[PDB]
Formats: structure tokens, C-alpha cells, sequence
């Protein structure tokens, strides 16, 4: 029973007569040593993705990597709750979030010209002067203009079955038709998508019965 | 970088099409990625086997692309419905829904077209400079209790005025700005001052 | 853990990057939902130390300093009503950007701004106003004269306190009210469980273990026996990804509805029926 | 457009969209909201 993992003395298990233990999947969890009979636990070695915190190459070319969900006592080395990060220095301050990392930790590029990893701050502290007989009334206003951009329709498209799967080959088209109607059921969906792509624009813009014109 | 929302749709569509086209350069377990090579080098009995595995791979790729396109189209329709609602409400009228047609008090909006999208220019009203005063729920005049018809009672330290809630504009208290409701031994926090009568 | 299976796997083109890209997009969207729903206040307000709110009692919703985390009583009751990483295949879970403490701070700032300023804090800057006058303004919103409140303030205060007590008792007694928030966990746990369970299927080969096959056969037939397993596991991954995409779309729609409710109901007064 | 895939043109050209947004902007400026209900 070959494989890989970390062997560990497991006195918790009993196995009075059982040779091996196993889990929900077909993966062994406990075995007994054939030479001397004790129960050993098998735990897989740690693993995880790698992420690269980096400012734009326009600014500089300094990076700091992060192994998430890795207790890197084995691997300036830091240690966070979302993994462990090497290449940036811890800072006791707190600013807005520039490059999110996780678990309330954010990274940013200072100046020193180094990379820092801090705990994000939600906003500037404020406290209203509330009182049971006090009011605040505005004396002046301001007019503001805001932009809001949102998409309406995507690009209509359509594909051909034989021309793509079996381009210019008669013996390929002579084997493709053995599968029945796997072609029309795709073109139908694509046609429906293309139709709704025009319905969207018609709904969004065509809301005037007549075309008005401004005075000269 | 203001138009990232519209650029993302184009980027994803181009990436999906590029991936679909590039999927034709894979063996899927066959000897060669071009069926012409197979049909010109091997006899039918296993040439068809390789052709069959190529067909299965390409059909699976097409199915995946179609499913992704369907999901993206559903999301785009979901966004277009909101765009149509905004056009119907914020533009063709005035909306009282808070934070729906821009931060602040909505006044009117202007639509502009854009590649595969729309852009709104919301015009809003925002108070700027504030002050401090001292209010009172009501006022006794002759044992009665006068409440504001519309607005609040404010005091600058010595005198009392009635003013609208969204703009400082003091006025003398009178019987045309207030209405009477019973005696004033029930209201909490009532302070009594003279009320002018025209 | 197979340097030979990955060589047949790479013959399938870019089928391995599409799933990763889709899952990364799902993760980004699921964090953007929470960021959009809660982070709707510019500053962080706090209630004054003296709770003179005209008789109303908000002690059961304001944060409790004595607790380890700055959570409220009802929030603490809610966190104990929801039950349930341990997998060790190529399955990892990532922590959310905003911890529960930050969410608690956001809902505290929102609630402490609502109590003191009313709706003015959602448009411009927070403007202080007595609660007994804000409530009269709200009755004036629904076409009821403010003298109704100003002559009955004690009655409304007592009714509100009784309703708060009733809602806290209902939350503490019955545990079936949070089914909507329990199913979103159960469905994902069950999906991951099925994905893990799929690892123990023959799929047409002689055994469901790569090491078993590689230690018993020769490469010319080992590759044949590995192809079936590769196909089966690829199909399982694709099905899981599609289900995840659909569920994420549904959750995004729900999050948009929640954001609209927070913008309208909380930061103002809504004339929309029901 | 090399392997049996084509892109169809939209039904509404970029000029008719501009005409709609000009009609809307000119109705909004000169009539308020009255142009949405009746005339
Ligand atoms: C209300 O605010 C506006 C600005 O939003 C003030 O207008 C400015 O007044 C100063 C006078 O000190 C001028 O120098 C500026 O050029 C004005 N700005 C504009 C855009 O016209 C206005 O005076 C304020 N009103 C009150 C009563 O304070
Ligand atoms: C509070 O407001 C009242 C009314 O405006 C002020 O009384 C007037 O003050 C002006 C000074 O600019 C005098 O010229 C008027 O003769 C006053 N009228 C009366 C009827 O007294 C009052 O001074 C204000 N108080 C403060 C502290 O600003
Ligand atoms: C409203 O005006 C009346 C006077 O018309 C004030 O009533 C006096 O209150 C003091 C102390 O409560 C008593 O000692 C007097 O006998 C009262 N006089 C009368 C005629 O009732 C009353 O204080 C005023 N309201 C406020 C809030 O000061
Ligand atoms: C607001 O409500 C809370 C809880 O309903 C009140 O706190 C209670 O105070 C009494 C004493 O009057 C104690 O016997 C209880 O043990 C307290 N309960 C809790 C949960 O702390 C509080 O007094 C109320 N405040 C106001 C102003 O009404
Ligand atoms: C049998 O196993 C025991 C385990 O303690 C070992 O000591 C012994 O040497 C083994 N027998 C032989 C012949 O090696
Ligand atoms: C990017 O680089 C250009 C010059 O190559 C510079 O002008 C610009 O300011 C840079 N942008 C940023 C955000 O650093
Ligand atoms: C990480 O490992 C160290 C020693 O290897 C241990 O002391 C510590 O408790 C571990 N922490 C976590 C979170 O696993
Ligand atoms: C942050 O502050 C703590 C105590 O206030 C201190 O122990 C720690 O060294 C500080 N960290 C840095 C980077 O200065
Ligand atoms: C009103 O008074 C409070 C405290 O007395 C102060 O913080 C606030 O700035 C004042 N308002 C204005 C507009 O100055
Ligand atoms: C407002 O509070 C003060 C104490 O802070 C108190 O003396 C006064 O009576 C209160 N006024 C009202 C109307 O409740």
C-alpha cells in the first residue's frame, strides 16, 4: 500500500482486530506496522496555492509572495491568518485597503520604497453631538453630477457544427451523424441568445413614441 | 479606467472565442491534431477510432462554450433589466427611492449611449454647510399647544422661529404656520413663548 | 501525486485553467457582494454615552463592550443558531476579506447613525436630531399628524420595548427561522461531499487507485486504464463547476436584493407597499 | 470567422441609439416628465 504522507503515533484509535483504517473516500487513514503492532495515523503533507502581491511594473518591480493556508515553519518572513507572507514588513498603523490579502489584512507600497502589510481601517472615526434639545440645519447647498455606466447587450454570435468539428472531410461527417441531433440543439440556444440580445436594447432604449427635437 | 464595466464584457467574449479556437490544436489522445494526417496515414479500422476520440473532445469543448455563453447572457439580461428600470424611473420622472439614482436627493438624469452599454449623468442636491440650534416639540401660548404645520421650531439663543427642515429660512411664529391641538400639560419638552396673530 | 498521469492530462488542452478561472471569478464576486451590501457608510459613527432617546430602549441591539467581540445581544443569539476545510484533496477554502468584527463595526455605525441623525446621514453629512422629533417626522411621512405621537409618546415607547422583548424571546426559543441561511451552507457541504465521494469510482477500469494501477501494469495498458479515470474525474469537476456557477448567480441576485433593502428601508423611509 | 463561427450585426445601428438618446434628452429638457405619461 504505497503512497505518501506524514506518519504519526495515534493512540486514539483502537483497532482490536482491524488491520487498516479508511475515510469517506478510498484513502487510508490508519495502518498497523507489520513488524511491531501499533496503530499509526497518516496525514497528508501540507499544500496550497501561491499568490504574488505586487505593485504595478510602472512604479517598480518589487514583489512579495503569499502561501495561503500554510504554516510556514518549514517554508523577512511574516505569518498571517490567511497563510504566510514573505517579502513585506509588518506595520502597526492602519490605512485604507490598496491590495486586499485576506482576513482583514491588506498590502500596499509605501514611499523607504518598500511593501507593507497592515490591517485595514474601515473609516475615519466620528461621533455626532447628539442632545435631546439640539438640531443641525443646513444653510447652503451644492449641485453634484454623478456618472453610472452599466452594460446592456453582449456580442451576438453563431457557430457551425460540421464546419468546426469535421471541417472539409466527408468521412468525418459520415461519423458525426451517428450521434443524432447534438447540432440543432446548440444552434437553437445560440439563436435564442442572439434574439434576447436585441430584445434587451429594444427594451432599454425604445421608450419614446416620437422623436423630439430641441428648438434652434 | 472609468469604463471597466464595459471593457470586461468585450475581454471575456474575446477570451472565450480565443479559447474555443485554440481548442482545435489538441490531440485528445489521438496521434495527431489534424484529421487529414490520420486519414492519409492509417487504415480505416483505427483511423475511425482516432476520429471518434477527436469528435468527442471537440463536442465537449463546444458544449462547455455554449453553457458559459448561456450563463453570461443570463447575467447580461439581469443587468439590462435594471438599466431599463433606471431609464424609466430616473430619467422619465423623479425618483424618491434613496440611493437609487445617485447619492443625495435626486433631481433629474441624462442618458448617454456607449459601446454595449449606457451611461447616466445623475444630477443631485446635497446640503453643504450646517449650523446648531435648539428645538422644541411644541409651544404653549394661552394654555394651548401649537405645532408646526410644516417645519421645525428653532431658537438662536433668545428668539424662536419656524423654518423648513431642509434649508435655514427663519420666519416669525404665527397662527398661519402652526395648528393647535389641546392643552399642553402632556407634551414632553414643551417651552412656551408668545405667538403673533395677524 | 503522479508524474505520468499529468502527461496524459496535458493532452486535453486547456481544460485545467477554465475551471480555475471560473472559481476565482466566483470568489471575487462573493467577496464583492459583502463589500457592496455592508460598506455603504463613509464614516464610523458611535452612539453617545448617555442613552436619552425619549424613552425608547435600544440596549438589546447596540454593541456590548463586555463581550469579547463587539457584537450585540441579538447578533450573539444569531451566531449560535447556525451550525457548521477538513478535506485534504485538491480542495481548499479561503478566508473572507472582512472578518466578523468588521461586519459588526459596519452594522454598529449604520445603526448608531440611524438613531441619531435619521436619514440625513445617507445623503450628505450626519445631522443630529432628537429621537422624539424624528419619530414625529416619520409619522408625518405616513399621513398621521405628529400630535398623535407627541400626546402618546409613552405608549409607543412601551409598545416598542415589548416588541423588542417578544422578538428576542422568539429568536431565543424557536430555531427554525434561519432555514434560509442554513440551506446555503448545507447545499455547499453536500456538493463538496459528493465531489469527494466521486474519487472512489472505477469508471470502467480495474481499480480506483492510480498507485495500484501503476504498480501492477505496463505503460501501454496503464495509459489505457488511466484514460477512463481521467475522463470520469474531468466530467465530475465540470459538473461541480457548473452547479457552483448557477448557485453563485442565485446568491448574487439575493445579495443585490439585500443591498437594495439596506439602501431604501434602513437609510430612509419607503412608501413601497410590503 | 475562420472555423465556421460568425458574428451577426446588431439590429439597431449606432446611429439609431444616438437618435433615441437625443429624443429622450430633448423631451426631458423641454417637457419635464409630462412627455412620458401622455403628450
Ligand atoms: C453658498 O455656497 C456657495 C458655493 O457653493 C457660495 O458661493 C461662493 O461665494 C464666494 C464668496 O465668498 C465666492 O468667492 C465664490 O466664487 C462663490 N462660488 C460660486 C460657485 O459662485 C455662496 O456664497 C454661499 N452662500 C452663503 C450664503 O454662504
Ligand atoms: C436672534 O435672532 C433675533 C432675530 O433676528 C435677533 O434680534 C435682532 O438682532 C438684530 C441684530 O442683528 C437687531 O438689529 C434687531 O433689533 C433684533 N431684533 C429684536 C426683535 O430684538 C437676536 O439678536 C439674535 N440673537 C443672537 C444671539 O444672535
Ligand atoms: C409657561 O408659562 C406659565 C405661565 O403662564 C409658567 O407657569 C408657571 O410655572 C411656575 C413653575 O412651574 C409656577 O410657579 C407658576 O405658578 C406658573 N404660572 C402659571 C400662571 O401657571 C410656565 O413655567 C411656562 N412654561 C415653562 C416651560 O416655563
Ligand atoms: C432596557 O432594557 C434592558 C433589558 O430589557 C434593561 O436592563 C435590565 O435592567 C433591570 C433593572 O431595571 C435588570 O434587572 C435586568 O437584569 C436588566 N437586563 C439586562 C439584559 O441587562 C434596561 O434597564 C432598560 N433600560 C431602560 C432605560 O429602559
Ligand atoms: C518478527 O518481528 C519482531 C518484531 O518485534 C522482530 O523483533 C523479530 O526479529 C522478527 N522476526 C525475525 C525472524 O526477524
Ligand atoms: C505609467 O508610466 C507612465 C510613463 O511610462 C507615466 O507617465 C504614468 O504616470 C505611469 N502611471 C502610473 C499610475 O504610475
Ligand atoms: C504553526 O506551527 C508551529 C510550530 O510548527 C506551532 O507552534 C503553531 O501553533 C502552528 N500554528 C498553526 C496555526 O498551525
Ligand atoms: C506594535 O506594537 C506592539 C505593542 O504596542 C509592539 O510589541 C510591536 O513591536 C509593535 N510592532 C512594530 C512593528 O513596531
Ligand atoms: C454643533 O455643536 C457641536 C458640539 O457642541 C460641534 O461639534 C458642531 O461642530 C457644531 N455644529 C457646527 C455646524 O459647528
Ligand atoms: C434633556 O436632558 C437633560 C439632561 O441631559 C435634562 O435635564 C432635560 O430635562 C432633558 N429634556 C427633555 C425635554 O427631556
Amino acid at each position: 500500500l504505497t503512497g505518501t504522507g506524514v506518519l504519526t503515533e495515534s493512540n486514539k484509535k483502537f483497532l482490536p482486530f482491524q488491520q487498516f483504517g479508511r475515510d469517506i473516500a478510498d484513502t487510508t487513514d490508519a495502518v498497523r506496522d507489520p513488524q511491531t503492532l501499533e496503530i499509526l495515523d497518516i496525514t497528508p503533507c501540507s499544500f496550497g496555492g501561491v499568490s504574488v502581491i505586487t505593485p504595478g511594473t510602472n512604479t517598480s518591480n518589487q514583489v512579495a509572495v503569499l502561501y495561503q493556508d500554510v504554516n510556514c515553519t518549514e517554508v523577512n518572513v511574516f505569518q498571517t491568518r490567511a497563510g504566510c507572507l514573505i517579502g513585506a514588513e509588518h506595520v502597526n498603523n492602519s490605512y485604507e485597503c490598496d491590495i486586499p490579502i485576506g482576513a482583514g489584512i491588506c498590502a500596499s507600497y509605501q514611499t523607504s520604497q518598500s511593501i507593507i502589510a497592515y490591517t485595514m481601517s474601515l473609516g475615519a472615526e466620528n461621533s455626532v453631538a447628539y442632545s435631546n434639545n439640539s438640531i443641525a440645519i443646513p444653510t447652503n447647498f451644492t449641485i453634484s453630477v454623478t456618472t453610472e455606466i452599466l452594460p446592456v447587450s453582449m456580442t451576438k454570435t453563431s457557430v457551425d457544427c460540421t464546419m468546426y468539428i469535421c471541417g472539409d472531410s466527408t468521412e468525418c461527417s459520415n461519423l458525426l451523424l451517428q450521434y443524432g441531433s447534438f447540432c440543432t440543439q446548440l444552434n437553437r440556444a445560440l439563436t435564442g441568445i442572439a434574439v434576447e440580445q436585441d430584445k434587451n436594447t429594444q427594451e432599454v432604449f425604445a421608450q419614446v413614441k416620437q422623436i423630439y427635437k430641441t428648438p434652434p | 479606467s472609468a469604463l471597466g464595466k464595459l471593457q470586461d464584457v468585450v475581454n471575456q467574449n474575446a477570451q472565450a472565442l480565443n479559447t474555443l479556437v485554440k481548442q482545435l490544436s489538441s490531440n485528445f489522445g489521438a496521434i495527431s491534431s489534424v484529421l487529414n494526417d490520420i486519414l492519409s496515414r492509417l487504415d480505416p479500422p483505427e483511423a475511425e477510432v482516432q476520429i471518434d476520440r477527436l469528435i468527442t473532445g471537440r463536442l465537449q469543448s463546444l458544449q462547455t462554450y455554449v453553457t458559459q455563453q448561456l450563463i453570461r447572457a443570463a447575467e447580461i439580461r439581469a443587468s439590462a433589466n435594471l438599466a431599463a428600470t433606471k431609464m424609466s424611473e430616473c430619467v422619465l420622472g423623479q425618483s424618491k427611492r434613496v440611493d437609487f439614482c445617485g447619492k443625495g436627493y435626486h433631481l433629474m438624469s441624462f442618458p448617454q449611449s456607449a459601446p454595449h452599454g449606457v451611461v447616466f449623468l445623475h444630477v443631485t442636491y446635497v446640503p453643504a454647510q450646517e449650523k446648531n440650534f435648539t428645538t422644541a416639540p411644541a409651544i404653549c401660548h394661552d394654555g394651548k399647544a401649537h405645532f408646526p404645520r410644516e417645519g421645525v421650531f428653532v431658537s438662536n439663543g433668545t428668539h424662536w422661529f419656524v423654518t423648513q427642515r431642509n434649508f435655514y429660512e427663519p420666519q416669525i411664529i404665527t397662527t398661519d404656520n402652526t395648528f393647535v391641538s389641546g392643552n399642553c400639560d402632556v407634551v414632553i419638552g414643551i417651552v412656551n413663548n408668545t405667538v403673533y396673530d395677524p | 501525486d503522479s508524474t505520468e498521469c499529468s502527461n496524459l492530462l496535458l493532452q486535453y488542452g486547456s481544460f485545467c485553467t477554465q475551471l480555475n478561472r471560473a472559481l476565482t471569478g466566483i470568489a471575487v464576486e462573493q467577496d464583492k457582494n459583502t463589500q457592496e451590501v455592508f460598506a455603504q457608510v463613509k464614516q464610523i459613527y458611535k452612539t453617545p454615552p448617555i442613552k436619552d432617546f425619549g424613552g425608547f430602549n435600544f440596549s438589546q441591539i447596540l454593541p456590548d463592550p463586555s463581550k469579547p467581540s463587539k457584537r450585540s445581544f441579538i447578533e450573539d443569539l444569531l451566531f449560535n443558531k447556525v451550525t457548521l476545510a477538513q478535506k485534504f484533496n485538491g480542495l481548499t477554502v479561503l478566508p473572507p476579506l472582512l472578518t466578523d468584527e468588521m461586519i459588526a463595526q459596519y452594522t454598529s455605525a449604520l445603526l448608531a447613525g440611524t438613531i441619531t441623525s435619521g436619514w440625513t446621514f445617507g445623503a450628505g453629512a450626519a445631522l443630529q436630531i432628537p429621537f422624539a422629533m424624528q419619530m414625529a417626522y416619520r409619522f408625518n411621512g405616513i399621513g398621521v399628524t405628529q400630535n398623535v405621537l407627541y400626546e402618546n409618546q409613552k405608549l409607543i415607547a412601551n409598545q416598542f420595548n415589548s416588541a423588542i422583548g417578544k422578538i428576542q424571546d422568539s429568536l431565543s426559543s424557536t430555531a427554525s427561522a434561519l432555514g434560509k441561511l442554513q440551506d446555503v451552507v448545507n447545499q455547499n457541504a453536500q456538493a463538496l461531499n459528493t465531489l469527494v465521494k466521486q474519487l472512489s469510482s472505477n469508471f470502467g477500469a480495474i481499480s480506483s487507485v492510480l498507485n495500484d494501477i501503476l504498480s501492477r501494469l505496463d505503460p501501454p495498458e496503464a495509459e489505457v486504464q488511466i484514460d477512463r479515470l481521467i475522463t470520469g474525474r474531468l466530467q465530475s469537476l465540470q459538473t461541480y463547476v457548473t452547479q457552483q456557477l448557477i448557485r453563485a448567480a442565485e446568491i448574487r441576485a439575493s445579495a443585490n436584493l439585500a443591498a437594495t433593502k439596506m439602501s431604501e428601508c434602513v437609510l430612509g423611509q419607503s412608501k413601497r407597499v410590503d
